[PDB]
């Protein structure tokens, strides 16, 4: 039937993930240093590659599974910085798999996944709009559990470094506050903020 | 059956002897200015008809006041604009600088020259005897000028008097209820503010004049010198007349509605009773006595009368001994 | 069950507050609205739970929903309206700012146009001072004109204490630790222009 | 059994007579600079080991080149840093300006001085005869200097030669494979790029020296003058030797593995066959003959030899007639 990679990326919540190539994982040089970051490295790798396992302990099989999910995530973060990874993520972006910018004046600009930290545990995955260049929380709550470190701080920045032609124009229009047609002067903010501070 | 007609003792026919376009406000063509000249800074206040903001004229970097007018009958909007312009330049009258519009909603706004946001109701309770005299005189300058130009304010109250105490500068504001005087004309008795409504309004007598303003100015003076705000504190419009009747006495009230043959509300009969004309000295006590003088009491007595025709005109008031010491200092 | 209480209770109408009967019963507050809604007299009757007298009953219902909307837009600019909406804001009924650096700041409903038909309701975050589309799709059918272009701005004019501080932190793009120079967006936009 | 030992004909003991810290790179302490001095502008290129970006030093507004190093053995990182610093300042060697680190992930990056991003595979097929002479000489300056400083580059190829043709400026880049020479040492035969691999690497002979670089420089010169890129176009490492053997002849190859007593990989047995030493004039044709001279052919022949010890040293090469006309112009 299907492969572990194909299963994982298929799960609800894993909509932001692309399918990493076996070539990439089977080349030890690409996974340099990751053995010092995941428990059960040898067995976790085996599960990811659909290789013969080592099952009498029902919870040990679930401990390996976690490590496999963590290692896959950290491989992903490296893989999507490469030409082929970008190529696959770029395909998903052209389909809008990452959702769209909630900013009204961004006019539904498709977004890209970004990590606010490269270390696992610190923050969940956020989304980067290439038009307003700001970072947003996913609207759907299924994406509030995917670790940001599995995408990384530099993915969208690398993508436009590599495919600068895909960078959208700056927004033609801006939000203009009007009250009964009158614009609100900027002194009106300095005056308000004081009233909250002085409070 | 049928009420006795009435006419103003002063400036009765100023409007008759003017071009229609002076008082025919329905026909006034509004010349709109550029809204994008003005940007809001902060909210100054609000009311039944308008929202008011401080703003800045970005062309010359100057402070202005923008009175944003909520949906009403175009008629009422034109009325105010015409009056503000007819009286523009006059003593202690608010200067209308510009008129603007929101292209989309078409919400109209009036732009006035900046006034120091200190209404009578803030300071007029820490004012001295001379201060009350001085400022009361300044109100009478406006009131005489607008009466002489054929207009009755119809909403004189402390919220409608702006005072820059530091510069001894006073402005009579909010002319959204002001109207032109035409002898013989029956007006709407639904004006002013309950506490400042004249008896003629409370009995549904429609042929009133400038003297309405003098009643209201009375109610302000009584409030300031006796230190009781508002002076006549009625719970509804009917009760308001009861409060007045308790001070001025029921005798002069029934004389008043007989002199003018006014059909009373049947429900006024059942709440008014019999009350004596109380002496003005009754309201004097230790906290207020420094503001009460005999001149003050005479002047008050000649303002607060049921008969609108027996009230002092604004010019007559200005001549009262109460202001002698003011008029003297204003002789430099 | 009051019609107002029913309408504000419906799925999608989570942003609306319940308008006071006093406010509607005073004709002066509804000045000019008779020139904007068909079946004004009958629409008003339905809103106020008064004796009525087919598809015509559904035509009135639409007008009642449109008139209620337009009353709402005036009502929430008044002290009491603001008071009610402020209560809903303190509960987060309007949702929260999707901007990461706004740290889930509660938002307020705003209209991008005052005319009905032109745009659906959007949300205003008082921290980043920008405007967003509602995340939930039930709110993509509520007309913006039923809230109006000036609601949030009035609210802070009236209750300036409630204005949040500007965000302490900003998003900083880093690639392998390196910041991205501004001359990189200019070169990136040049290449995209040539295609 | 067992291979005959070998030693470099020049600069054999330069490392022996230097302080350990010169060549003991494992012990080098890296002095990190401030990452926040450098901001990226555009991607210049990539490799197995690195990702390369043009950047700007915001402290002095100057262009730099940032070689971001992917995860490898710390050993390899220190080796490159030490070499780049030992050779810093030298002729036609790339100047290492700074070393920085991502304080979080700890990804190390090398910062070099700006070089015009045109390598050799870019124009070295449209250059004139003098141009090839000129630039070849400039490579020899770097190759002689780094050999004299006891370092073999181990990856000489056109991608690793940066040329600013406008300013006739050349830089020998990418020392991530360079290594220190120690007489007697057995090195890794897994270096270079297939097409530039010397015979010694292809037969698994480990006791090589600076001469390896001279083979590669041969492969470059052959490519440039004959206009065939790459010159020896092998499909795998075994086939690579067959391509070389078809040109240089199998006679000298079997002489070579005998002189040094090298056990051939069993999968060379039936693959090499019997081939004659071909005359260099064979590769000359109408498109290339303007670049081919007798001096060029003699020089090439003395570079591309199976026996690493019979190849010209970088200093010897500089003396060849091929460069007489350059050396004459250079003294100016
Ligand atoms: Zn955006
Ligand atoms: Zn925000």
């Amino acid at each position: 039937e299907v492969s572990w990679i194909s299963w994982f990326c298929g799960l609800r919540g894993n909509e932001f993930f692309c399918e990493v190539d076996e070539d990439y994982i089977q080349d030890k040089f690409n996974l340099t240093g990751l053995n010092e970051q995941v428990p059960h490295y040898r067995q976790a790798l085996d599960m990811i590659l659909d290789l013969e396992p080592d099952e009498d302990n029902p919870n040990q099989s679930d401990l390996i599974e976690q490590a496999a999910e963590m290692l896959y995530g950290l491989i992903h973060a490296r893989y999507i910085l490469t030409n082929r990874g970008i190529a696959q993520m770029l395909e998903k972006y052209q389909q809008g798999d990452f959702g769209y910018c909630p900013r009204v004046y961004c006019e539904n600009q498709p977004m890209l996944p970004i990590g606010l930290s490269d270390i696992p545990g610190e923050a969940m995955v956020k989304l980067y709009c290439p038009k307003c260049m700001d970072v947003y929380t996913p609207k759907s709550s299924r994406h509030h559990h995917t670790d940001g470190a599995y995408f990384g701080t530099g993915f969208p920045h690398m993508l436009f470094m590599v495919h600068p032609e895909y960078r959208p124009k700056r927004p033609a229009n801006q939000f203009v506050p009007r009250l009964y047609g009158f614009k609100i002067h900027p002194m009106a903010y300095q005056l308000q903020l004081q009233a909250a501070s002085n409070f | 059956s049928g009420p006795v007609p009435s006419r103003a003792r002063v400036y009765t026919d100023v409007n008759t002897h003017r071009p229609r376009e002076y008082w025919d406000y329905e026909s006034h063509v509004v010349e709109w200015g550029n809204q994008d000249d003005y940007q809001l800074v902060r909210k100054l206040g609000r009311g039944k008809y308008s929202e008011v903001f401080e703003a800045i004229n970005i062309t010359n970097n100057e402070k202005v006041v923008v009175k944003i007018l909520k949906p009403v009958k175009k008629k009422k909007i034109k009325r105010e604009i015409k009056i503000l312009e007819n009286l523009r330049g006059g003593p202690n009258i608010i200067t209308l600088a510009d008129i603007v519009k929101d292209p989309v909603s078409r919400t109209p706004a009036l732009v006035f020259e900046h006034v120091n946001n200190t209404d009578f109701k803030q300071l007029y309770q820490t004012l001295t005897d001379y201060d009350i005299r001085f400022y009361m005189y300044e109100i009478l300058k406006a009131l005489d000028y607008c009466h002489s130009m054929g207009i009755m304010h119809r909403d004189v109250k402390p919220h409608n008097v702006m005072i820059d105490h530091e510069h001894r500068k006073l402005r009579l504001i909010d002319w959204g209820l002001a109207e032109f005087y035409h002898p013989g004309q029956e007006y709407n008795v639904r004006v002013a503010s309950r506490y400042f409504k004249g008896p003629e309004l409370l009995v549904d007598y429609q042929m009133y004049d400038y003297s309405l303003d003098m009643w209201s100015l009375g109610c302000m003076l009584a409030s300031m010198i006796f230190r009781k705000e508002p002076f006549f504190h009625g719970h509804d419009n009917y009760d308001q007349l009861v409060r007045i009747a308790k001070v001025l006495g029921t005798e002069d009230l029934y004389d008043y509605i007989d002199k003018y043959n006014i059909e009373l509300d049947p429900r006024f009969n059942d709440i008014l009773g019999r009350h004596s004309r109380k002496r003005w000295e009754r309201f004097v006590h230790s906290e207020n006595q420094h503001l009460v003088s005999p001149e003050a009491l005479d002047f008050l007595d000649k303002l607060l009368r049921y008969d609108h025709q027996s009230r002092l005109t604004a010019r007559e008031a200005m001549e009262h001994p109460y202001f002698y010491t003011v008029v003297k200092d204003q002789a430099r």
